[PDB]
């Protein structure tokens, strides 16, 4: 099962600009038997998992981008190397926007 | 006899501190594994390096993707 899951669009860095994808995706947190947390983006149409990464504590950070008109753009920044992933909430209400963020940060670092 | 003096900067993030190691840009991971276990005195087989969403072990190569030029890596035992 998925520990955490919410509808959010992915973004692709094209050249030197972060271009958001207009597709509908589902960001979910999975945990295998290897005790490794997996952060994957599942396409809600094909049902195929494009990006799949292993998350570890003391090196991950998920926060909301303040410089955004919508205010629903969140960013997953790693404290190791250079990794900045941007996602935008596709949920109907912003009532659980921060709630989802809080859950993600918890299940990732803990 | 040249052995490539291209020493890369690898920052090891461990549950204690953040120390930097120095290894050649033409060595195997196994050689580094046994180095950390002797210096930090922890583990070797259970010692896994991490490069943000990726596991670093004797299956891949640190000098190939892990550490290009001064990067931070994590250390776990899963």
């Amino acid at each position: 099962k998925y520990l955490v899951e919410f509808r959010a669009g992915k973004m692709s860095l094209k050249g030197t600009t972060v271009t958001p994808d207009k597709r509908k995706g589902l960001v979910y947190i999975q945990q295998t038997d290897d005790s490794l947390i997996h952060f994957c983006w599942k396409d809600r149409t094909s049902g195929n998992v494009e990006d799949d990464l292993i998350i570890f504590p003391d090196d991950c950070e998920f926060k909301r981008v303040p410089q955004c008109p919508s205010g629903r753009v969140y960013v997953l920044k790693f404290k190791a190397g250079s990794k900045r992933l941007f996602f935008w909430m596709q949920e109907p209400k912003t009532d659980q926007d921060e709630e989802h963020c809080r859950k993600v940060n918890e299940y990732l670092n803990n | 006899a040249p052995a490539e003096p291209k020493i890369i900067k690898v920052t090891v993030k461990t549950p204690k501190e953040k120390e930097e190691f120095a290894v050649p840009e033409n060595s195997s991971v196994q050689q580094f594994k046994e180095a950390i276990s002797k210096r930090f005195k922890s583990q070797t087989d259970q010692l896994v390096l991490i490069f943000a969403g990726k596991i670093l072990k004797d299956q891949d190569t640190l000098i190939q993707h892990g550490i290009h030029d001064g990067l931070t890596v994590h250390l776990v035992i899963k």
